[PDB]
């Protein structure tokens, strides 16, 4: 039960700043500690070995330090591509154990979302179901509100939404919301709209279409 | 060079068994220690065990001893993770890792294999186009995508143009519908000027249901 404790679950930094991720070993592990970087949707990538030795191809901005029980991964000149979860690991004694991980968040300027709407496909309509998709592209900060309106009536309880992880190139977020009705209920109304509220907008943005072009 | 390819996503019943594979290419595994680790929502990254395919010696985490058995076949350059008496807590992404020893930590990782322990049956998704239109274009760019609706379990893999299209792609996290089925969307922004000359195909794989779909997303 050699526990690797990373007290910082999340850390906010800016492009160009320096961030230090700490790793706490419950027992002495000398310098037998490695550091991993877990990008979203990818496999873990080994950054540092022997507490302070970087891998072939790892940039010089990633520096590791520590001995015994206190270890530190330092990321200087933080780039937007550095968005990932960082895990420490001891390999001094079995069983090998990983830290809880530290998620790196990057703060950037406010960016308003680009709002797009997709009517249900003809393929889906023949199946008896109609899904309308509202897309919010490349906004910051992450907080945003989507409201569905059908014939100017606010919808409730018939939609699901999800937000992406922070983008590795521009540090923005994206959001997709789906309004799903039966085909019978879909053909009963005319105007479908998603109303978007975001810090980058001075007024709610409405994206709509009329059923039947 | 060295590439680790793991078996596809699985859906297993409670108390059943599953055998995951990790085939190495471009490197004889007799020079390696092969590791298996798992990732769970709460427990984080957990070391499972290690095998030396040169002699078959295995070192396990005593918490999973008996439930996990790692073997290797040097002829196929393939290592295996056999999981027995699967409980609901065994749902995780299982990674295989390869190390030589000169830099001396897991430097080559597989893509991972998602194993879902559940009594519910698999369901293959429908794949619908999110067609580019005047309502998804602005500033010379067009948004298009694919709606992967009503499947179980996670995960679903989405690529665009067989992997040739990666810029501007957003594959959103899946949402859990009331029925217990999942849905996700994958979108990409492209030049509106070339919608008539370029072809955009989303490639959707859902391994537990043997679903492999290539949906062409046409404008209008």
């Amino acid at each position: 039960d050699i526990v690797m404790t990373q007290s910082q679950k999340f850390m906010s930094t800016s492009v160009g700043d320096r961030v230090s991720v700490t790793c706490k070993a419950s027992q002495n592990v000398d310098t037998n500690v490695a550091w991993y970087q877990k990008k979203p949707g990818q496999s873990p990538k080994a950054l540092i070995y022997s507490a302070s030795y970087r891998y072939s191809g790892v940039p010089d901005r990633f520096t590791g330090s520590g001995s015994g029980t206190d270890f530190t991964l330092t990321i200087s000149n933080v780039q937007s591509e550095d968005l990932a979860e960082y895990f420490c690991q001891q390999y001094n004694s079995y069983p090998y154990t990983f830290g809880g991980g530290t998620k790196l968040e990057i703060k950037r300027t406010v960016a308003a979302p680009s709002v797009f709407i997709f009517p249900p496909s003809d393929e889906q309509l023949k199946s008896g179901t109609a899904s309308v998709v509202c897309l919010l592209n490349n906004f910051y900060p992450r907080e945003a509100k989507v409201q569905w309106k059908v014939d100017n009536a606010l919808q409730s309880g018939n939609s699901q939404e999800s937000v992406t992880e922070q983008d590795s190139k521009d540090s923005t977020y994206s959001l997709s919301s789906t309004l799903t009705l039966s085909k019978a209920d879909y053909e009963k109304h005319k105007v479908y709209a998603c109303e978007v509220t975001h810090q980058g907008l001075s007024s709610p943005v409405t994206k709509s279409f009329n059923r039947g072009e | 060079e060295v590439q680790l390819q793991q078996s596809g996503a699985e859906l297993v019943k409670p108390g059943a068994s599953v055998k995951l594979s990790c085939t190495a290419s471009g490197f004889n595994i007799k020079d390696t220690y092969i590791y298996w680790v798992r990732q769970r929502p709460e427990q984080g990254l957990e070391w499972i065990g290690r095998i030396d395919p040169a002699n078959g010696n295995t070192k396990y985490d005593p918490k999973v001893q008996g439930k996990a058995t790692i073997t290797a076949d040097t002829s196929s350059n393939t290592a295996y993770l056999q999981l027995s008496s699967l409980t609901f807590e065994d749902t995780a992404v299982y990674y295989c890792a390869l190390e030589h020893g000169y830099y001396d930590v897991m430097d080559y990782w597989g893509q991972g294999t998602s194993v879902t322990v559940s009594s519910a049956s698999t369901k293959g998704p429908s794949v619908f186009p999110l067609a580019p239109s005047s309502k998804s274009t602005s500033g010379g760019t067009a948004a298009l995508g694919c709606l992967v609706k009503d499947y179980f379990p996670e995960p679903v893999t989405v690529s665009w143009n067989s992997g040739a299209l990666t810029s501007g792609v957003h594959t959103f996290p899946a949402v859990l519908q009331s029925s217990g089925l999942y849905s996700l969307s994958s979108v990409v922004t492209v030049p509106s000027s070339s919608l008539g000359t370029q072809t955009y195909i989303c490639n959707v794989n859902h391994k537990p249901s043997n679903t492999k779909v290539d949906k062409r997303v046409e404008p209008k």
